[PDB]
């Protein structure tokens, strides 16, 4: 049915590094570990996007190259599967997180509200005389930046160029975005109420569909069995800024009699609405495809579609003194009459 | 008519009794309740005019089970005879 | 296949720490009818105390339900029988 292979790439080590890199790593070449500093600015709830730099990874193990150990090639296993390493990130910097140094502000936080009622439902019931998703208490948005002038992800691509051989690796594509749609929530949990027990759910999304329950599943409520319906509330559901865009393969990167192609992106959390229409744009993002659900799986079969997840985006595009300089030039008019389309007399 | 007219002026008070648990907002404007026991729980209740009362809430958290007991009836035996 | 029984109301639920002896420990400090207030409020709150030690004891089965399930348990149990005259008899010892 699902039998097993071995790869000779160890997650626990590959962890064990990367938790040793973010309490070990500092940049001393611009002129205590940044990343930490950076982390704790998401406990000071300063910033809400962390950018892990695939240069600092590679110059970390060049360090330990100059030390004399030896790494695992983290940087080659980050381009090679993005996203489980971004939950491999994601749980390292959750094993790593600093306390907050200023005012905790905790009137406005629902959820720290939830789960303090849930840590006495769990000590009062255990007192006998994982209880939320990870992403639930996430308020921080990873993502990942390519390493440069330092190997694929370096490489700008056309959308042409990228194949199949592609999906599951971080990419960098060059082009236009045709359409970009208005910024909508996608979920990642859905809470559920139930009205009887008084307790909660959390079920987690990472489908373009998913199934609401209908009956709790909590001990309390099925001890005594009671069929007590869930309600859906969005006030402690997890959320995130998603947009959809297309962008298309640039005119010179389209061979002769070809048509050119288009490829979705999609962009979520704190990257929302930095693509515009009409923008050439370098996209380093996660290329992953998209499966459907149901009769469309079925009869579609093997044949899927894609998409890309952005990581990265890149903007391809004293003045008073050059004004100056302009006017001791002399005559503005004639100059700025003939320097404009020499092509002409 | 006379009589009528009582029996609309009962109505009306009837209604207006109805009315009184009747939420003033619309159905999809959702208001959820946490009621505490003096021994420390939280149950929720979804409704808007169940917010402000004791009562009406509780009416709801017992009118939310779907667990009925059995009644038995005696099936109307009269009938059976002619 | 056997796999559950379901729940009824039973000697060991009404013999727990949340049952009868937390209504003897806390039924006379909920419990506050006034003539000042109106029978309605009075009945109300002796209804609000009892309606909420059945949603702690069995949520299962409404209000009503509860008192019918009571009533039947009550005619049955024997160790509710022997506990209600224990009651009973330890209150006319003092
Ligand atoms: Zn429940």
């Amino acid at each position: 049915a699902l039998p097993s292979i071995q790869l000779p790439v160890d997650y626990n080590n590959l962890f064990n590094e990367i938790t040793d890199f973010l309490v070990t790593f500092k940049q001393d070449t611009l002129s205590g570990p940044k990343y930490m500093a950076m982390l704790q600015k998401v406990a000071n709830r300063e910033l809400n996007s962390v950018i892990i730099d695939l240069d600092d990874i590679l110059q970390y193990q060049n360090e330990k190259f100059l030390q004399g150990t030896q790494a695992d090639d983290l940087v080659s296993a980050i381009q090679q599967n993005a996203n489980h390493f971004t939950e491999l990130f994601c749980r390292a910097i959750d094993n790593n997180m600093p306390l907050p140094t200023k005012e905790i502000d905790y009137k406005d936080d629902v959820l720290d509200v939830i789960l303090n009622q849930r840590r006495l439902r769990n000590e009062r019931m255990l007192s006998d005389r994982e209880l939320f998703p990870p992403n639930l208490t996430r308020r921080y948005f990873l993502y990942f930046k390519p390493l440069s002038q330092n190997a694929i992800s370096s490489k700008p691509l056309s959308v042409r160029q990228i194949k199949g051989d592609f999906l599951g690796q971080l990419i960098t594509v060059r082009g236009i975005i045709t359409r970009v749609s208005d910024v909508k929530p996608a979920v990642e949990v859905i809470a559920y109420t139930c009205d009887q027990c008084g307790y909660e759910v959390f079920q987690e999304v990472n489908s373009r569909t998913f199934t609401p329950l209908s009956e709790c599943t909590s001990e309390e409520c099925s001890q005594n069995q009671t069929k007590g319906q869930l309600f859906m509330s969005t006030r402690a559901s997890k959320f995130s800024a998603f947009q959809e865009c297309k962008i298309q393969e640039l005119s010179q990167q389209v061979p002769v009699g070809h048509i050119p192609r288009s490829l979705n992106i999609h962009v979520n959390g704190t990257l929302v609405r930095s693509l515009s229409p009409g923008d050439i744009v370098d996209v380093t993002g996660i290329f992953l495809p998209a499966p459907y659900t149901g009769f469309k799986a079925l009869k579609a079969g093997l044949l899927t579609e894609t998409y890309l997840e952005a990581q990265f985006v890149r903007q391809h595009k004293d003045v008073e003194e050059r004004v100056m300089e302009l006017i001791t030039s002399g005559d503005v008019y004639n100059r700025l009459a003939k320097s404009i389309a020499p092509e002409i007399y | 008519g006379f009589e009528l007219s009582k029996l609309l002026q009962k109505e009306h008070q009837m209604r207006k009794n109805v009315i009184k648990h009747t939420s003033a907002r619309h159905s999809r404007f959702g208001g959820l309740l946490s009621i505490q026991t003096p021994d420390k729980t939280r149950l929720t209740v979804s409704g808007s005019q169940a917010l402000v009362d004791e009562k009406i809430a509780l009416q709801k958290l017992d009118d939310s089970k779907k667990w009925n007991k059995r009644i038995i009836k005696k099936h109307q035996s009269v009938a059976a005879e002619g | 296949r056997k796999r559950r029984p379901q729940v009824k109301l039973t000697a060991e639920k009404l013999l727990s720490d949340k049952g009868l002896p937390y209504v003897l420990k806390n039924a006379h400090k909920r419990i506050r009818i006034s003539s000042k207030k109106n029978s309605y409020d009075n009945l109300s709150n002796i209804i609000q105390f009892y309606q909420l030690w059945a949603h702690e004891l069995f949520p299962k089965a409404k209000f009503k339900d509860f008192m019918k399930i009571c009533q039947t348990v009550g005619k049955t149990d024997p160790v509710l029988r022997e506990y209600r005259v224990s009651l009973f008899r330890d209150e006319m010892g003092m």
